[PDB]
């Protein structure tokens, strides 16, 4: 069924325990993927998940609610389409994105960016942005991983949410 | 090394 395209919430909320991140999320570049992130959100989907893979300088990278990595649907019944802008570069930290496994392979695993990543330009869709809680995603980037890059303390999306 | 998949992680 998939929301009308008419529905566009400007924000989504990650509320974490660590605290609340609001992203921004990019309608006009990537249309397709900012209806199914945030629809995910909506339905609850990311809720008590964590992130998986954090990677100090790097990005944190979650949206698995399987928490294994190897998990994770769209709402479109299969992995859809990449929305990629050359004009749309991994140019600094807090840049949302969607992880992938290849070309037009996107589910519901998603990133944010601790720094400037742009070896990853042109195979990732960037699809928001962090507005507030940079401060927050700065401090997660810095905890500590196992030799699998998994935080040894769960950094839970407690709830995760459109505006409303 | 730096990337962001899903399924199979690389260096
Ligand atoms: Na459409």
């Amino acid at each position: 069924a998939i929301p009308p395209d008419s529905w566009q919430p400007p924000n989504v909320y990650l509320e974490t325990s660590m605290g609340i991140i609001v992203l921004e999320l990019y309608w006009k570049h990537a249309p397709k993927t900012c209806k199914n992130f945030a629809e995910l959100a909506r339905r609850g989907y990311y809720n008590g998940t964590k992130f998986h893979r954090i990677i100090k300088d790097f990005m944190i990278q979650g949206g698995d609610p399987t928490g294994t990595g190897r998990g994770g649907a769209s709402i479109y019944g299969k992995q859809f389409e990449d929305e990629l802008h050359p004009d749309l570069k991994f140019t600094g930290a807090g840049i949302l994105a969607m992880a992938n496994a290849g070309p037009d392979t996107n589910g519901s695993q998603f990133f944010v960016t601790l720094a400037p990543t742009q070896w990853l330009d042109g195979k990732h869709t960037i699809f928001g942005r962090v507005c507030q809680g940079i401060g927050m995603v700065n401090r997660v980037g810095m905890v500590e991983t196992n030799s699998q890059d998994r935080p040894v303390d769960d950094v839970k999306i407690i709830k995760a949410y459109p505006s409303g | 090394x730096l990337l962001v998949t899903a399924g199979l992680v690389l260096a």
